[PDB]
This record gives C-alpha cells, sequence and structure tokens, in this order.
RNA sequence: AAGGAGGUAUUCAUGUU
RNA sequence: GCUUGAGUCUCGUAGAGGGGGGUAGAAUUCCAGGUGUAGCGGUGAAAUGCGUAGAGAUCUGGAGGAAUACCGGUGGCGAAGGCGGCCCCCUGGACGAAGACUGACGCUCAGGUGCGAAAGCGUGGGGAGCAAACAGGAUUAGAUACCCUGGUAGUCCACGCCGUAAACGAUGUCGACUUGGAGGUUGUGCCCUUGAGGCGUGGCUUCCGGAGCUAACGCGUUAAGUCGACCGCCUGGGGAGUACGGCCGCAAGGUUAAAACUCAAAUGAAUUGACGGGGGCCCGCACAAGCGGUGGAGCAUGUGGUUUAAUUCGAUGCAACGCGA
C-alpha cells in the first residue's frame, strides 16, 4: 500500500499445543479452507516426529524450523536502469514464514504416501540437515554470496 | 573573515616571510582560496604572486609529489 | 594526500582519515573534470550559469524569509 | 625468495580495470594480479569486488617473498580505489602509508573530445 | 548514492594533532 | 576677453593591457635500461588495435612539443577582437589628491586609414597531445553519423594574404537632468585607529526596485526615463544578401547590390489547453510481498473465418466476444 501502516492480524494459538508458530503452520498447510483435515495431519506427523527424533513435537519441530530458516535473501532492485539482485537480511516474522512455507512445499513434492509421512519425513530430515528444505536455503544463502558484490546499493 | 595583513596595515608580502605562506598553504601545497581564508583580495593577488616565487625559489614545495 | 598510519591508530579510522584527506584535496572532482577538453566558451556559460543560480537563490531566500508559511 | 619484509603495493585504478603491483623500495616489480586475470570481465571487471579479489591475488603471488610491511601508492579515477585497501589489510599486511599519486597535470596536454552519446 | 544540521560561514586561544 | 568644457604639469595607485627575451614544475608522448609476466586497451555489450621479438604496470635516465592546476572571483585590464605560471627589457591607457598652467584649443563624422576570434591561403620551419579528411571495428532495415581503435592537413613558430562570426548588452558616439537599496573593486579625506572600527568623498562594476517609458516581455541615474548635436540603417514574406556590373583577393571568396515571378500573410510578446524518452508531489490489487488461476488436455459457450439455399440482424481496443438472448 502507497498509504497504510497497518500491522498484521492477530492468529489464534493453537488449540492442542498453544503455539502461534504452529497455527501458521496449520494455516500454511491448509488448502481450499479444509482446517480440520490439515490439523489432523500436522498433529500425526508431529506425534511420529517426536517419537523418531526426539522428546516432544515442539522441540522437534523448532529445531527443523530454525535449521531451515534463512538469515538472507535477494531482491531485484533497479536504480542503475538495469536489475541489480541484491541481498537483504530478512526480518524474524518473514524467517519462521520462509522456514515453514519451504518445508511445506518440500513436503508436498515428496514422493511418499501418506501427507502425515511425508510432513514427519521431511521435518526429520530437515533437523538433520539432510533435506530439500535445507537445500533450498543453501541454495538462496549461496545465491545471496555470489552476488554480494551489490551488498551497498 | 578577519583579514589578517590589513590589521597590520602590512604593505607588501615579502615572499621570504615563509612561515606566513605556510599559514596560507595547503598541505598539499596549493593555495587556499581568499573565500575560505578572509583575506583580502588585493593581498590575495600579492600573496599568490610571493607564494609563486616562493615556489620558483623552492622555499615552497609545487606539491607534496615533488622531492 | 600523504596519510602515516599515527601510534595507536585503527586501520579503519586511518581510512577513512584517508578518504577525507582526500576528499578535502578534491582529486577526484579535478581528474574528472579533466576526463574530456571543455571548450572555454563551454567553461565560461557554465560558470555564469552556476554563479547566476547561486545569486538568484540566495536572494530569493533572503526576501522569502519574511513571509507566512501558515 | 630474497625476503625484505617491506613493499610498496602500487594501485592503478582506472576506471574499466584494476591493476595492483607489489614491489620492492627501489621499484623492482616482485608480483602483480588484475581483474582481468581474476576472470571478469567488462561490466564486472569494473566493480570493486573484482579490484579486490585482484588484490587477494597478488597477494597470494607475492607470499614467497614474506612481506611484512606494505605501504599503499593509490593511483588513478577508479571504482574500487580502497576495496584494494581492505583486501591488503584482510590479507594481513602492516599498512604503513596511505599515499594518492594521482597524475594531475598543471594545464599540459589536451584531453580527447567530449563524447556525444 | 541515501538521511540529518548549520549557514551563505565562518570568529571559535594556540598547543595538541 | 573669461573659466565651468577640453588639455598640460607635480605625486601616487591598481590592472591576465601590448611587444620582445629568458626561466620553472606538473603532466602527456617517445627513446634507452632494470624489475617483472600474460594480459592490456575499449564499450551499454564487443571487436578492430597492442603484447611472449616481453606488453600493460613499476623504477632510473634522456629527448621534444604544447599549455600554465591551486590562486580564480557575475574579480581585473583593453576601443573592440581579446588577455592567465614566474622574472627582466621596451611600451600604451585609466584613476585619485592637492594645487599651478593654456584659454573653447570642443562634439560628431560620409569618403579614407588602421586594428579586427576561429577556420582558410602562400613561403619556410616545427610537430608531444588533440584532431576535419581517410582507414578499420561496431550499431542499425539502411548508418556515407552518433560509439570504439588508428590517423593526415591543421592546431604551434616567422613573415605575408584573407577580413568574415549569435564580432551580442542582438542596445551608435558625446553631453545635461531625474526617487532609492544591497553588494564588489580601486583610490582618498576626516573622527579617539577606544583593536579588526565610525563618518565622508571620487572612478569602474553586479543585482533588486520607484516614477516614467514600453506591444508586452522588461529597462529603470551604467535607462529602453526627460532632452540636445552628429552619424549609420528600415519600408510585407519568399526570390535574396542571390543574379549582373564594379572594386578588393594567389585562391577560397569578401564588399556594393537588383529585377521578373510568387503568396496574403510572414512575424513579436503574452494567454488557455494538450503533450514532452522535462522537474517535484500524491493516489489506486498499479507494481512489490503472497494465494489461486488462464495459456497445455477434454467438454460447454460466444466470436472471427470458411461453408451453405439460408447459416437472420446487431455489439467488435480497453469500454465487443456465457454480449442484446
Ligand atoms: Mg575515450
Ligand atoms: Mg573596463
Ligand atoms: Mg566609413
Ligand atoms: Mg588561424
Ligand atoms: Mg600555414
Ligand atoms: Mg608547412
Ligand atoms: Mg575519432
Ligand atoms: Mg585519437
Ligand atoms: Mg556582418
Ligand atoms: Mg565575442
Ligand atoms: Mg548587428
Ligand atoms: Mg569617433
Ligand atoms: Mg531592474
Ligand atoms: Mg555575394
Ligand atoms: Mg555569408
Ligand atoms: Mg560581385
Ligand atoms: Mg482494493
Ligand atoms: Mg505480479
Ligand atoms: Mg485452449
Ligand atoms: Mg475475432
Ligand atoms: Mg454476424
Ligand atoms: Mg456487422
Ligand atoms: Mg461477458
Amino acid at each position: 500500500p502507497r498509504r497504510r501502516v497497518i500491522g498484521q492480524r492477530k492468529i489464534l494459538p493453537d488449540p492442542k499445543f498453544g503455539s502461534e508458530l504452529l497455527a501458521k503452520f496449520v494455516n500454511i498447510l491448509m488448502v481450499d479452507g479444509k482446517k480440520s483435515t490439515a490439523e489432523s495431519i500436522v498433529y500425526s506427523a508431529l506425534e511420529t516426529l517426536a517419537q523418531r527424533s526426539g522428546k516432544s513435537e515442539l522441540e522437534a519441530f523448532e529445531v527443523a524450523l530454525e535449521n531451515v530458516r534463512p538469515t538472507v535473501e535477494v531482491k531485484s532492485r533497479r536504480v542503475g536502469g538495469s536489475t541489480y539482485q541484491v541481498p537483504v537480511e530478512v526480518r524474524p516474522v518473514r524467517r519462521n514464514a520462509l522456514a515453514m512455507r519451504w518445508i511445506v512445499e518440500a513436503a508436498r513434492k515428496r514422493g511418499d504416501k501418506s501427507m502425515a509421512l511425508r510432513l514427519a519425513n521431511e521435518l526429520s530430515d530437515a533437523a538433520e540437515n539432510k533435506g530439500t528444505a535445507v537445500k533450498k536455503r543453501e541454495d538462496v544463502h549461496r545465491m545471496a554470496e555470489a552476488n554480494k558484490a551489490f551488498a551497498h546499493y | 573573515k578577519f583579514c589578517r595583513f590589513t590589521a597590520e596595515g602590512v604593505q607588501e608580502i615579502d615572499y621570504k616571510d615563509i612561515a606566513t605562506l605556510k599559514n596560507y598553504i595547503t598541505e598539499s601545497g596549493k593555495i587556499v582560496p581568499s573565500r575560505i581564508t578572509g583575506t583580502r583580495a588585493k593581498y590575495q593577488r600579492q600573496l599568490a604572486r610571493a607564494i609563486k616565487r616562493a615556489r620558483y625559489l623552492s622555499l615552497l614545495p609545487y606539491t607534496d609529489r615533488h622531492q | 594526500p600523504v596519510i602515516k598510519v599515527r601510534e595507536n591508530e585503527p586501520f579503519d579510522v586511518a581510512l577513512r582519515r584517508f578518504k577525507r584527506s582526500c576528499e578535502k584535496a578534491g582529486v577526484l572532482a579535478e581528474v574528472r573534470r579533466r576526463e574530456f577538453y571543455e571548450k572555454p566558451t563551454t567553461e565560461r556559460k557554465r560558470a555564469k550559469a552556476s554563479a547566476v543560480k547561486r545569486h538568484a537563490k540566495k536572494l530569493a531566500r533572503e526576501n522569502a524569509r519574511r513571509t507566512r508559511l501558515y | 625468495r630474497k625476503q625484505v619484509s617491506d613493499g610498496v603495493a602500487h594501485i592503478h585504478a582506472s576506471f574499466n580495470n584494476t591493476i595492483v603491483t607489489i614491489t620492492d623500495r627501489q621499484g623492482n616489480a616482485l608480483g602483480w594480479a588484475t581483474a582481468g586475470g581474476s576472470g571478469f570481465r567488462g561490466s564486472r571487471k569494473s566493480t570493486p569486488f573484482a579490484a579486490q579479489v585482484a588484490a587477494e591475488r597478488c597477494a597470494d603471488a607475492v607470499k614467497e617473498y614474506g612481506i611484512k610491511n606494505l605501504e599503499v601508492m593509490v593511483k588513478g579515477p577508479g571504482p574500487g580505489r580502497e576495496s584494494t585497501i581492505r583486501a591488503l589489510n584482510a590479507a594481513g599486511f602492516r599498512i604503513t602509508n596511505i599515499t594518492d599519486v594521482t597524475p594531475i597535470p598543471h594545464n599540459g596536454c589536451r584531453p580527447p573530445k567530449k563524447r556525444r552519446v
């Protein structure tokens, strides 16, 4: 908006976990407004991931999310007539959103059968730092370093 | 402001007076403008002639990348 | 613009000091103006126009500093 | 091979390209590096980053001589003009002098004509 | 290159630096 | 006859005013040598070009030509063109102070004479850099250009010729009178210079502005105001500053300067819009950040086209095409 500085909409916490971050994850996963199905998938995936990789669902989810969070991204400025790909530091709320979005899309792509199984596998893989999501994060970091020469435009 | 020469009623710069010329030159060796220094126009011209004569006699450097 | 690193002087401070010295010397401006040959007519015209612009805005400020903005 | 532990870094920084040359105090050149050798071409070789990597390449080249002290002579109106100095400091030489040696004429030869673009 | 301040711009002890 | 206009003398002041001759440092180029090695150079991007016979870079020495950074200033000087490192020689003008002197010796000026940027011409030198022409590489539909790499006349010097410029303040020279303000520059008088100050009195110069003038724009004590003296020039636009003739010129050409024919306008200033690959400011799912699509498949539907005896007619950039229906 040219003239509007209202912030972000207040979102309610997750019923079964009281986590705003988890609620946003459910919203990102949800498609066609079918929140019940997405919530069941994430709950089952979290329980499976907890049993496999550690102690509690929130701890496993946060460690995976941190392993996927990007420090810096790149945007396309246009000052010298041509377009310069310049790196830019991402604000923390955007870090969480990008991490969750990357995890969800990577899980969708995977070839496993059940969506909950795909989500649990991807979360564990991201925690172990071999997943497609962490690969995506490393790719964006790699490109940012490549075009770091334009960091003062 | 505060033209120094007219304060003492100086008639001529007397280029042999190096210390005054050192005040009225920059570190790089060029002449500081009268706009910055505050010197009057007549004394500025006399000062420029004195500095150039001193540069020829090698009492002042033309530049700092000379010797 | 000769600069020698002073005793107990940080390198970043020294580098900023060197840039300040170069700015005061006016080296980049001089070489850039000497990059191409400006005709004497162009030089005189440019100088005169700049003086006119400076004088005009001085008068404008000194006059319009006696008006009600609101 | 003959260790001297003090060098002079001549940084010729033109608009198009930057050439860094490490030499002895007397004038004999030890090693050099340029953005063209760094691989950047044209619009990318006229950037400060290319100058930085060329300075790093030159520092590696003259690493055999084991030079510790380094006085810097920067010359020409080049895009970087400073990234080379930062790169040398990062490479780990003690920068002794930072000197500008741009050749400014006292109204000498006539420059080429102005470009009409 | 971008933002802030002062002016038509300097006096603002030298020393120090 | 007189001294107020004009001029002379006495003492000083500032100035890139002019001519001649030396000299200084920076820088470019080239040459010789050392170090050192694979790029340099150039552009929006490239190539031509240069470099392994060693470039570019870096250091040392040498040669040569041209021009004088900073100071530098809507600062100064000159009739105008124009004049910019420093020093010396020759030389012109302007201004201030106090007086003394001559006694209208003044102003303007057709012909005439001289000076007169740059380019150009003749003869002879010089030649670093720059650079018409030219050569090559690009760009483009074409590119006899803009861009890039080279590059000859020329630019420099001596002596002649040329004599034209938006040679412009687009404002002829001389003189007198008419409210002001802020500056710059250069003299000079007085007041305790109460220390950089205060009050006068000249010369030149920039801006703003009153009356007045002007078509308006604007000028405005440096007039485009109110007047006086002399000179030059205009008579609608094109044809045309062209033809012919004369004069000048080595030439290029310059100067003086028409007519037929043709049109009913050509022009100046200012006004309201629209536009600008002008400038500032602002807004809109305009972009950006996101989610979901269309464009691929099948089918439904509308249109175009083609076909038909008829495929009824209309809507057909956005703002027609599941529209009238
Ligand atoms: Mg060029
Ligand atoms: Mg004058
Ligand atoms: Mg006559
Ligand atoms: Mg000529
Ligand atoms: Mg000739
Ligand atoms: Mg000749
Ligand atoms: Mg050319
Ligand atoms: Mg050339
Ligand atoms: Mg004429
Ligand atoms: Mg003229
Ligand atoms: Mg005329
Ligand atoms: Mg006359
Ligand atoms: Mg006026
Ligand atoms: Mg004629
Ligand atoms: Mg003509
Ligand atoms: Mg004739
Ligand atoms: Mg809306
Ligand atoms: Mg979009
Ligand atoms: Mg289709
Ligand atoms: Mg159609
Ligand atoms: Mg129809
Ligand atoms: Mg129809
Ligand atoms: Mg519709």
